[PDB]
DNA sequence: ATGGTAGGGGAAGGATCG
DNA sequence: CGATCCTTCCCCTAC
């Protein structure tokens, strides 16, 4: 793992070799950012913003991707709450359960499932308040996700109305599946798209179907 | 399947996807729209977008055994490969010969409401018709399943072939030579051409199919077609003093373009021996051979429709026959038998006259259609008064120089049934 | 209560509405909120056996429900269209769905609202002060619209305002970035309802110095530190960047009719937005005119980037979210979606706009004086210059040397300006505006008292530009004239395509007709191309040519032969000629011509060989009577502008008349699109093969008619070619003509909508007379129906390059000998955006020189034709070496949309590596001026070093003393091209270019 | 929220067979 | 004693 020196807070950044063609750009994009980014308190703390850094992405294929972290008690992995009270967890731990059928949820920490990454577009949002880095994170969310898109094989993003052109945003569609969100909100009430369309269009391009079991806690 | 899965994300995609060894023109056509509407929707983007038009069974068979080879321990089944035009289908559809898309539909009405709609898994995914002529005979399936049951066991349930397909645990290698061949073949007891044995074990898809080559080099005399029945006489050629010497030419008159006379080589096993059809080139004329062939039989047995010009018969009595009604020899009393028949006048009502009376001689499709397309007609009354020819070219194919001939008793027929037609409704 | 409306908009809340701003005689804006509905139709069974009344229900009336779907025929037992006929029902419910099984369901909200309330968006009404209900100051609520809109008064004036604004932000080296940047200048060109005009410009006080600043405020300057000190009436205002900020949010808050930016809904607005945000935290605030409903500014993108194909990913669209009325125009997009013809950087928008004369008076020294009336060159341009030359600061007089205002004087209709510049005796010239050649970079890194004064003169011309150019193009008559022709809101008029905006009329026609057409079967894809591209006869023209136009070809043919989807009786195709025969013979007896009309069709299969459209003409069908509105409504526009006198009703006429030319020009194009209301693939083949069958018989028509004894004789009979008819067949007519006129006539060229004929003769007066007495006879004689021709006007020195391509002198029809011709080319190089400049002018001259001295060589083909080769060759050869001297120009343009496989990719590469680095950053869709000559290629051997390989952008830098970039003589080849369609003998053509270059040219 | 296919001209670039 | 020039054969871009 390689480590970066930035000109704010935590001097210190690790990555892994998989973003070393974008890392620099980051930095570069970073420090201005930074300057005002630092100045509003965020959910997700300076040392948490580029935990996810640090993820190989040579072995992963599908990428699910938010719109920003939690506005509160931000663990920096992406959907990722080791305690099920995040409504958005429960939420998808409760899909599964029905569509698999296992039982006795203690956690489902999606970072250890091979073969998927959790995402969020906005690495950070105002403590207590909805998304308010957008114009910060742009550049940045923008390089990030078109990093990730070049070496994973599907990506299913949660949210229609946020994600109303992510077409638009991104140069190459690597097959671009966009869903509701699990918390229903803006002109919007889904909550079962089955969950399954990801291992089918991953046979159909010769690659191994991802089993949705390994990231349950026990 | 929420949101119906999109058609479970293109199931019938995926399933032409991986079927695309035992498809079919229609459903290339299909997976094509497919996948250009797929990878542009909104819940679906691009896929691997391969096409393929050409129908190949080569990846689920092994290589030909020529020579008496050892065979692995085992319990084995043994198949009496024949000699006949291959179909593969699952149901109602298909049976295409290698590539031949829905060249014509066999008319076995009780056949193909026998067969069940995709049995066992996926229809034994082929059936392996060889219709030697017109006999339905069922072969090898290569989907594994189980084995005895269903995938074989079919043509001993409905019939369809002689049931050749019982064995007993063989076991103890040994080396598989002429004798255990010929002991086999006497233990099918069946009295159809035998071109190979095809032996298959539990637990596998693809066999090695064998057979002995011995090359025998005989000298062909002539040439001569047999009539067996309407469209089923094969052009059998005898060759030496009067040998049998089977070839293939089924049905349609194809790979038989061999060179007349001079010196070829043949295949001989036990008792058909069978010469090559298209693999030695060596010349390969055609030309002189399907005139030599018109010349011999006497200027008829047009080649490219694999029958013989209606020549003399001028109609009133071939409407009958291709009707299958009882035999009439006055208009009046065809329409009569044609109103008090139940489907025959459904039949008659359908179809339209041009189609009627092109059945009716039996005339190719596509020639005939460039035949007519290259023609020029004096309409009168809806009816056919001349005819005159405005492009030569086209005669160039004698098949269509006999079509041009028995045009006249073509347009007869034509008056015939429209004057039928009007009598019937107007 | 007497008001004029002026927009409808909506909100998107909780609750939807309806609103409408209006005005009344004095001047007060009222608004009105409606509910808003989700309307459905449905027939009385249906209607009846829906258990809950959802809403409300209103009864239409007896109503037809046509079935338009088409399916091939292989005989003539073609039994009927499937019509029944019911009792209709109209359906209001406020939740999203409550029928499902709706007739209608392909039309909009808002056109059900106003035609079943009898509403039109731009007209002038009495409203009832008994329907409506005060909620607040300047608003009310109606209820039952239907009656409260009843009375309709003529149109009457009444006062607007307007805003238009400019911003300017420092920057080091190139784009600015809202985190690290500030704003300078900012300007505005406030204008109210009492007609006040006020340009002040705001300049930030944090980028001086404070002796500057002192400087600044005694020598007229105002020095602020608050919103509440701030005056509209001062000019200049000096002020800190957070107040700068805080007027702009306060300016954009108020209800203004319309506010006009170029390019602000991306970049102005967006960086206001932004850095208002970045600096204190608050937010620009719309608010709805009940007071229910707040927003705030968010620049949302709109990608309708897709012409069936024709496009580079075409443009993305940018839109303000304002809940208000608060038109916000961009003329970026405008401007781009109107014209396509020039560079979008507000540098030579409006240069071919005007054209004046500006005489000289003195030559002396550097103060030169102009002058400029009508009575110099022509009526209008001479006011508009120096409506614009009161903001000015560069002015152009059809000059390429860029020139510094001096002093300005505006007299009666006229200016007087001293410009700047060596010295020079010419005597006319072309007036226009100007562009201003400063570097924004330099000055700002030493800011000073005088470059700021110079800013913020360019920000408020800036700003006054925009106004300038929202005036000359007409937006608000334009955006009037939609709104009155189009059954739509007027915020949304600019923004629809074709698709959208016919739903209006064809519902009012189809509820007026009472006919619910509706389709039950999928729709199959597959085109027809169409061709219809015809080759042109000859390659060089020495005698003159006459144009013959067709009065809208398309929308008459489908009036003649009533082509409607519900018209249709059946298509028959036979895969073989027997049967074609027979259904031939069937078909002339079973239809007889004088009723039914049928048309020959290309087949939409491979098997089928024929392909036969029969169409009844006893029952008006939907798309012929709504041509016939368009045109007769058009005709009764251009006569009223025709008879008006004051200004204002001759701009709104002239507004309205060709928006109805563009409402009847796009339904051909609409019964060919899958996704049309007016889809139909038989009527759509059918009208092509009806104008084409016209086109023929014109043609043969025309093609070897003599005019001897002042007789017209035609080459065949004058025959309908679709059916018998009782007008006379003979090819010989009485010419109203002098009887010593002798010639002859032939056709040479056809088009979709033109035909040109060839007459041996070079005068010009005989050839319009006898192109007027020629279009008289075959109006009153040849042609049928409503098929009429017009004389446009005639070509002179012809030359055709290729099909639909070539260059003349065109004189009008209404002038004379004397008259100076105009030239015109169609498909030629020189209407090309990346070819060149100096190319242009080579070939311009080359191909005048060539065609007089063809038209006069004279001794024959051979022998003019290597007297040209050689002339040329020498000209060219003497032209070719260019002895150093760089010249200017040598700058082409492309637009950045490759999107496509990364691959390598020279072009994308090369803008992306300049974006990254600091210079000429292009955005996604922007044409930019670069020079591309074999990038990174090696053809053959050059002359001097760093020549092929050149392939650098260059904005606006010059190339230093190594570069020498001219070598564009490789695309001059067309010439030699160009010599293919003018003449033989190859031979001298090769050993030149292979001289020169020796790469084979191809001929031909 | 959506008109539409042919024709033209520049140029890589291996195939061509020189 | 020699290789060239030939046209498709493609990708990109403009009416």
């Amino acid at each position: 793992m390689n480590s970066v020196t930035i000109s704010h807070a935590p001097y210190t950044i690790t990555y892994h070799d998989d973003w070393e063609p974008v890392m620099s750009q980051l930095v570069e994009f970073y420090n201005e950012v930074a300057s005002w980014l630092l100045r509003d308190e965020t959910s997700p703390i300076p040392d948490k913003f580029f935990i996810q850094l640090k993820q190989p992405l040579r072995n992963k294929r599908v990428c699910v991707c938010g719109i920003d972290p939690y506005p509160k008690d931000g663990t920096g992995v992406p959907f990722e709450s080791p305690n099920f009270t995040k409504k958005s967890i429960k939420e998808i731990a409760s899909s599964i359960s029905r569509l698999t059928g296992v039982i006795d949820y203690k956690g489902y920490n999606l970072n250890i499932i091979d073969g998927v990454i959790p995402w969020n577009y906005y690495l950070s949002c105002k403590l207590g308040e909805t998304k308010s880095h957008a114009i910060y994170w742009d550049k940045i969310s923008k390089l990030l996700l078109q990093h990730i898109t070049k070496h994973v094989s599907v990506l299913y993003c949660l949210g229609k109305t946020d994600f109303s052109n992510i077409r638009a945003k991104l140069e190459s569609p690597v097959t671009t599946i966009v869903g509701y969100h699990p918390a229903a909100r803006d002109h919007q009430f889904e909550k079962d798209r089955s969950f399954e369309i990801i291992n089918v269009l991953l046979e159909l391009d010769n690659k191994t179907p991802i089993n949705w079991a390994q990231g349950f806690i026990y | 399947m929420t949101s119906s899965a999109d058609l479970t994300n293109l199931k019938e995609l995926l399933s032409l996807y991986k079927s695309l060894r035992f498809s079919d023109s229609v459903a290339i056509e299909k997976y094509n729209s497919l996948v250009e509407w797929g990878t542009s929707t909104y819940w679906k983007i691009g896929v691997q977008k391969v096409t393929n038009v050409e129908t190949s069974i080569s990846d689920y068979y092994d290589e030909v055994k020529n020579k008496p080879f050892n065979i692995d321990p085992g319990y084995y089944i043994f198949l009496p490969v024949y000699f006949g035009s291959v179909f593969i289908y699952s149901k109602g559809k298909n049976m295409v010969e290698l590539g031949s898309g829905n060249s014509f539909q066999i008319p076995d009405e009780i056949r193909s409401a026998c067969n069940k709609v995709l049995d066992s898994d996926n229809g034994i995914d082929f059936l392996r018709f060889v219709l030697l002529n017109n006999r339905w005979i069922m072969e090898d399936a290569i989907s594994k399943y189980q084995s005895p049951v269903n995938i074989f066991k079919l043509a001993s349930e409905y019939g369809l072939n002689i049931p050749n397909y019982l064995e007993i645990e063989i076991e103890e290698d040994t080396l598989f030579d002429d004798e255990l061949y010929s002991i086999m073949e006497r233990s099918f007891d069946d009295t159809f051409p035998k071109i190979s044995i095809s032996y298959i074990k539990l637990g596998e898809l693809k066999r090695q199919v064998v057979d002995f080559f011995k090359f025998s080099f005989m000298y062909i005399e002539s040439i001569k077609v047999d009539r067996i029945g309407d469209n089923i006489f094969i052009p059998s050629v005898i060759t030496k003093s009067g040998k049998k010497i089977l070839v293939k030419d089924v049905d349609h008159l194809i790979r038989s373009k061999v060179r007349e006379h001079t010196f070829v080589k043949v295949k001989k096993k036990n008792t058909f021996s069978i010469l090559y059809d298209y693999d030695g080139n060596g010349t390969e004329t055609r030309g002189e051979v399907i005139k030599r062939i018109i010349d011999t039989i006497g200027r008829d047995y047009y080649v490219n429709g694999k029958y013989f010009s209606k020549v003399g018969i001028a109609g009133l009595k071939q409407l009958t026959n291709k009707l299958d009604i009882n035999e009439c020899a006055t208009v009046d009393e065809l329409v009569d038998e044609i109103n008090k028949s139940g489907t025959v006048k459904r039949k008659i009502k359908n179809q339209s006259v041009f189609d009627l009376s092109r059945e009716c001689l039996g005339y190719p499709e596509a020639d005939f259609i460039t035949l007519v397309n290259n023609m020029r007609f004096k309409i009168e009354n809806c009816k056919v008064v001349n005819f005159n020819i405005e492009n030569t070219n086209c005669l160039n194919n004698p098949s269509i120089e006999t079509i041009y001939g028995n045009f006249n008793q073509f347009v007869s027929i034509f008056n015939t049934v429209t004057d039928v037609k009007k009598r019937l409704f107007e | 209560m007497d008001v004029r409306c002026i927009n409808w908009f909506e909100s998107h809340g909780e609750n939807r509405f309806l609103y409408l701003k209006s005005r009344c005689r004095n001047g007060e804006t009222v608004f009105i909120r409606f509910p808003h509905y989700f309307y459905y139709v449905v027939t009385d069974e249906i209607y009846q056996s829906l258990s809950p009344p959802p809403f409300n229900a209103r009864p239409m009336g007896k109503m037809r429900t046509i079935d338009i779907d088409e399916t091939i025929s292989y005989n003539l037992d073609i039994k009927d269209r499937k019509c029944s006929v019911a009792d209709m029902w109209l359906i209001e419910e406020p939740k999203k769905r409550s029928i499902q099984n709706a007739t209608m369901d392909e039309f909009f909200n808002i056109s059900w609202f106003y035609i079943s309330n009898g509403i039109s968006p731009d007209g002038c009404y009495s409203l009832d002060e008994q329907y409506l209900t005060k909620i607040n100051n300047g608003c009310y609520h109606c209820d039952d619209p239907r009656n409260c809109f009843a009375k309709e008064i003529p149109r009457f004036d009444i006062p607007r305002s307007y805003l238009f604004l400019d911003i300017e932000c420092h920057f080091d080296k190139k784009f600015p970035s809202v985190f690290i940047n500030p704003i300078s200048h900012t300007s505005y060109c406030y204008i109210d309802l009492s007609g006040k005009r006020l340009l002040f410009t705001l300049i930030n006080e944090e980028m001086l110095t404070e002796q500057e600043i002192q400087e600044a405020v005694d020598r007229g300057c105002l020095r602020i530190q608050s919103l509440m000190e701030m005056d509209y009436e001062r000019e200049l205002v000096l002020c800190s960047e957070i107040v700068l900020l805080r007027i702009a949010k306060q300016l954009l808050e108020l209800t203004f009719d319309y506010v006009v930016t170029f390019n602000g809904h991306n970049f102005d607005l967006r960086y206001i937005t932004n850095r208002l945000e970045l600096l204190t935290g608050e937010k620009i605030i719309f608010r709805s005119p009940d007071k229910k409903e707040a927003v705030h500014l968010c620049i949302y993108e709109r990608n309708q980037s897709s012409h069936k194909g024709v496009c580079g990913m075409a443009n993305t669209t940018f839109h303000v979210n304002n809940n208000n009325g608060t038109i916000f125009f961009d003329l970026y997009s405008f401007i781009q979606k109107s014209e396509k013809l020039d560079s979008y950087k507000l540098d030579s928008i409006s240069k071919n706009a005007f054209s004046c004369m500006g005489k000289v008076l003195n030559r002396g020294v550097r103060e030169m004086t102009f002058i400029g009336d009508d009575t110099t060159d022509a009526k209008g341009k001479a006011d508009t210059f120096a409506k614009v030359l009161t903001t000015g600061n560069y002015v152009t007089v059809d000059e390429d040397i860029i020139c510094k205002v001096i002093r300005k004087d505006i007299l009666e209709n006229g200016f007087k300006v001293v410009l700047s510049c060596p010295t020079l005796p010419n005597d006319i010239y072309k007036l226009s505006f100007g562009k201003d050649d400063i570097d924004l970079a330099q000055m700002y890194k030493d800011y000073n008292l005088n470059i700021a004064l110079d800013m913020a003169r360019y920000c408020i011309h800036d700003a006054c530009l925009c106004q300038y150019l929202w005036e000359y193009y007409g937006v608000e008559t334009k955006t009037d004239a939609g709104a009155a022709t189009y059954v739509l809101p007027q915020s949304m008029v600019f923004e629809y395509r074709a698709s959208t905006i016919i739903k209006g009329p064809l519902l009012k026609l189809l509820l007026e007709t009472k006919t619910i057409l509706v389709r039950s079967e999928t729709k199959q894809k597959f085109p027809y191309e169409g061709g219809k591209v015809f080759a042109p006869k000859q390659k060089m023209f020495s005698n003159n040519v006459l144009i013959f136009d067709y009065n809208s070809l398309y929308p008459n043919v489908c009036i003649f032969g009533n082509l409607s989807p519900e018209t249709l009786v059946g298509v028959v195709v036979s895969t073989n000629r027997l049967e074609e025969e027979i259904n031939n013979q069937l078909l002339l007896q079973k239809y007889p011509p004088p009723r039914y009309i049928t048309v020959h069709c290309e087949p939409r299969l491979p098997n089928l060989i024929s392909e036969i459209a029969i169409f009844d003409r006893s029952i008006e069908g939907t798309i012929p009577r709504l041509l016939r509105t368009f045109l007769a409504e058009r005709a009764r526009y251009k006569k009223m502008l025709k008879q008006a006198t004051s200004s204002t009703e001759k701009a709104i006429y002239d507004s309205m008349q060709y928006t109805y030319k563009i409402v009847a020009n796009s339904v051909y194009g609409l019964m060919g699109f899958r996704n049309s209301a007016l889809y139909s693939y038989a009527s759509a083949k059918s009208c092509t093969s009806i104008g084409r069958r016209m086109i023929l018989y014109l043609e043969s028509v025309l093609n070897g008619a003599e005019l001897s004894n002042g007789m017209l004789r035609f080459a065949n009979t004058l025959s309908n070619p679709f059916y018998m008819d009782d007008r006379d067949i003979n090819p010989i007519v009485k010419t109203s003509l002098p009887i010593d006129y002798r010639f002859r006539f032939r056709s040479v060229y056809g088009d979709t909508d033109s035909v040109f004929t060839e007459i041996d003769s070079q005068d010009v007066d005989k050839s319009i007379e006898i192109a007027k007495e020629l279009e008289r006879l075959i109006n009153s004689r040849v042609l049928f129906n409503n098929f009429k021709i017009e004389f446009e006007a005639v070509y002179k020195n012809l030359i055709m390059q290729s099909k639909k391509k070539y260059t003349t002198m065109k004189y009008s029809a209404s002038s004379n000998s004397k008259s100076v011709p105009e030239r015109i080319n169609k498909g030629t190089s020189e209407t090309r955006r990346d070819v060149s400049k100096f190319h242009k002018n080579m070939i311009k001259t080359y191909k005048t020189r060539l065609s007089e001295m063809l038209s006069e060589g004279r001794m024959n083909s051979n022998q003019v034709c290597i007297d040209i080769l050689r002339s040329l060759e020498t000209d060219l050869r003497s032209e070719f070496d260019s002895r150093s001297s760089p010249l200017e120009l040598f700058m082409l343009s492309r637009m950045h949309h490759s999107n496509y496989k990364s691959a390598d990719n020279p072009n994308m590469y090369l803008v992306t590596e300049y974006n990254k680095n600091n210079p000429e950053t292009i955005e996604l869709g922007e044409r930019y001026y670069f020079a591309y000559i074999c990038p990174a290629n090696v053809p053959w051997t050059k002359k001097l070093v760093n020549i092929k390989t050149y392939e650098t952008i260059i904005d606006r830098s010059f190339k230093l003393g190594s570069n020498q970039r001219i070598f564009y003589e490789v695309y001059f080849k067309r010439l030699t091209s160009e010599i293919v369609n003018l003449l033989d003998n190859k031979v001298l053509c090769i050993s030149f270019f292979q001289r020169m270059f020796g790469s084979r040219p191809t001929f031909y």
